[PDB]
């Protein structure tokens, strides 16, 4: 169970994804496409024949290839190796390159007090790159443990992505303190900036 | 054991939800703690032919 | 076509017991190899066992043996892949599949959770909105096991600027996911958003109309 | 996998440590910094071990336990542990000091190793600030991945900087088949990615 | 003063096994829990195992339940870990550490365990040459297990050196880097010389490096 | 069980010691040839057996 290896390609670009078994197996790699959550499609099988369906621009010792030859808005997917025991490779996701973009922050107090616990949602709507650090401050301390961040995949429309973090504590702790605050760093942030509430409607 | 049903039928809130239990009285305080944190607080009515719960606002 | 149907996923404790089943159609597998391979939420695939009935011959990857078991019925068509001694780990969306000479087809796939929590319908909580520009929102779907639930606004009605973000486990064992959509806050004033929540493994559906403060 | 925050000399910073379960009181917190062992800093949610300083407090209100450092020091960058009920280790947390960007210095090593039957390119990011960079390789300018792995320092002592080693690793045969190889590097702190070069064969 | 000294670590094939030794110090065991805590390379801390000696209670942690099993020789004031059917995931350096009678007060150094086929292989040096500013250095690459430790000039050298943690190559073998920023007016004068050492495989190599 | 071989290097830039385990000294002598090889080290070889370490002088 590990995270694959990412990229960054535009359309048009040339890509060669490696694959590595420890030993030599002969020509039994296979190659596959997945795109998020749903099943495997069968790319290449005995490492240089193509299957039924896959278009033209895809071409496959212990050293074995897969290659695209002009990437094209359809390839954005994850690609995986297979070695024929059958063990499965790392994988690689090929992500769409697009301008940088900031995020827009947005902050929610909590509705479920009446729970026990206390829920505060910080929004980050939008961002590019991936990379984006969501900071927790309650009376201006920072935080940490008291919170989940979750991402989207890459958005097809503008090739966005969006986060969300959720701060959770003790309704007995949340009522000892006023300031709650998510403060969020992007490159696209000259500033990083700083969404906050203060407890009871200040 | 075997489940229960409540129908919530709320100004904000509508739907289903279900969970087992072996008395209803005990699916009842699980329904009903459910209704306290969504602030559902309406006319509490139980069908034990279909053993649903049902709150209505 | 060439299908292959599974089931016998869901729920079971830690150390129990779950046998999968995968119907094949359109051929019969003692033509074939059936594989079986399991991903977890956000990493990659592995593969867990092999069984190839005309030559009985199985295998088993390394984390698996001595706990799994893979079978082939002839007369129905279908393979198993009786799962023992299940650990937390197991815990992963199983994919059976077909195999001079790749994995060509691959089946529905069905989640497996290994876990002591017993299923429990969601929570809702309102994430409320701030005339003027522009207005996020949405609803906190809590404390729900297992997975999946899935969220629509309006019935699909509303589907520009929604972000349903993945689930993630807590502490206490349940898992909690957002739903949030940005829109004109021209329009909060008039304009109703209503949350449709989905869990069929509790078979909860719910609807959360959201409104300002 | 540990995570991580920043901070400067002076802030406050507040661990949060929360088990499934009952915990009564008996939550012990760590200090380990790379390389040594890990140290005990509080014991049973509150009480502070011998030798800890003045900064050092753990608190419990609820079945939240919580580690507090009043006011960060130049020593206290390291990972922090928590412990909880079967006793289990939280994740941990590690806080790095926080420092204007820096941008790196690239270099570029052509491999030496041909006589191995593996060709090895090496591409140094030296002294960078934040630690995130973004190394991707391009040969006969096609981008490449799987091929390579990179390997980052822990933040420097005195400048507080990161940098990083990433090393593309070819058979023979395939080096032989190419003649460009660049590692291309994007940072926050770079105006434009730079690209770093060479031709095979002393081109 | 309190000391736990460690040992019984290094290589084992998948299915093999080994066993740790913790000799207590400063204590008597009896007046104490001990408790094995690993960690992987880079990773957290994961409790596997704890006894306490006086009331022979046992416990062991899931992901080490049936697999380890912890003892204790009052007249050596020592605790073992026997570990068998090893596989990939307890590949982690162990440390051993009391709990006086709740918190684990005292560590030890902690010990490396290695579970794989490869065999203990001594590093291979190959030299990084350099090209304001040069940069240079050895790639310690294909050695098994860890660690291997690098110095310049026997570390005359220090500002500008960076040396990189491992990676875990395809073959199984490990692979690091160690660089040097110097002035590029120096080449010309001072040597520049990579000092390697592997205990595991009894190595220690010198590579003299300069430019292309 | 078998036996552990050791070469000593002295070469220009290359210069120490390092070891492995063979049956034969032939097959530890295959085993620091190729290393030599690999590292461009060229130059007389001379073995004891009684210690059991070759030495590769450049």
């Amino acid at each position: 169970t590990q995270s694959p290896s990412s990229l960054s390609a535009s359309v048009g670009d040339r890509v060669t994804i490696t694959c590595r078994a420890s030993q030599s197996v002969s020509s039994a790699v296979a190659w596959y496409q997945q795109k998020p959550g749903k099943a495997p499609k069968l790319l290449i099988y005995s490492a240089s024949s193509l299957y039924s369906g896959v278009p033209s621009r895809f071409s496959g010792g212990t050293d074995f290839t897969l290659t695209i030859s002009s990437l094209q808005p359809e390839d954005f997917a994850t690609y995986y190796c297979q070695q024929a025991l059958l063990t499965f490779g790392q994988g690689t996701k090929v992500e769409i390159k697009r301008t940088v973009a900031a995020p827009s922050v947005f902050i929610f107090p909590p509705s479920d007090l009446r729970t026990g616990t206390a829920s505060v949602v910080c929004l980050l709507n939008n961002f590019y790159p991936r990379e984006a650090k969501v900071q927790w401050k309650v009376d201006n301390a920072l935080q940490s443990g008291n919170s989940q961040e979750s991402v989207t995949e890459q958005d097809s429309k503008d090739s966005t992505y969006s986060l969300s973090s959720t701060l959770t504590l003790s309704k007995a702790d949340y009522e000892k303190h006023k300031v709650y605050a998510c403060e969020v760093t992007h490159q696209g942030l000259s500033s990083p900036v700083t969404k906050s509430f203060n407890r009871g409607e200040c | 054991v075997t489940t229960y049903k409540l129908v919530i039928n709320g100004r904000t809130l509508s739907g289903y939800t279900t969970t087992t239990a072996v008395d209803a009285a005990t699916a009842e305080k699980v329904f009903k703690q459910y209704a306290y944190v969504h602030e559902v607080d309406g006319e509490w009515t139980y069908d034990d032919a279909t053993k649903t719960f049902t709150v209505t606002e | 076509e060439v299908q292959l149907v599974e089931s016998g996923g869901g729920l079971v404790q830690p150390g129990g017991s779950l046998r999968l089943s995968c119907a094949a159609s359109g051929f019969n597998l003692s033509s074939s190899s059936i594989h079986w391979v399991r991903q977890a939420p956000g990493k990659g695939l592995e593969w867990v066992a092999s069984i190839y009935s005309y030559y009985g011959s199985t295998s088993y990857a390394d984390s698996v043996k001595g706990r799994f078991t893979i079978s082939a019925d002839t007369s129905k068509n279908t393979a198993y892949l009786q799962m023992n001694s299940l650990r937390a780990e197991d815990t992963a969306v199983y994919y059976c599949a077909r195999e001079p000479r790749g994995l060509d087809y691959w089946g529905q796939g069905t989640l497996v959770t290994v876990s002591s929590a017993s299923t429990k319908g969601p929570s809702v909580f309102p994430l409320a909105p701030s005339s003027g520009g522009t207005a996020a929102l949405g609803c906190l779907v809590k404390d729900y096991f297992p997975e999946p639930v899935t969220v629509s606004w309006n019935s699909g009605a509303l589907t520009s600027g929604v972000h349903t973000f993945p689930a993630v486990l807590q502490s206490s064992g349940l898992y909690s996911l957002s739903s949030v959509v940005t829109v004109p806050s021209s329009s909060l004033g008039t304009q109703t958003y209503i949350c449709n929540v989905n869990h069929k493994p509790s078979n909860t559906k719910v609807d959360k109309k959201v409104e300002p403060k």
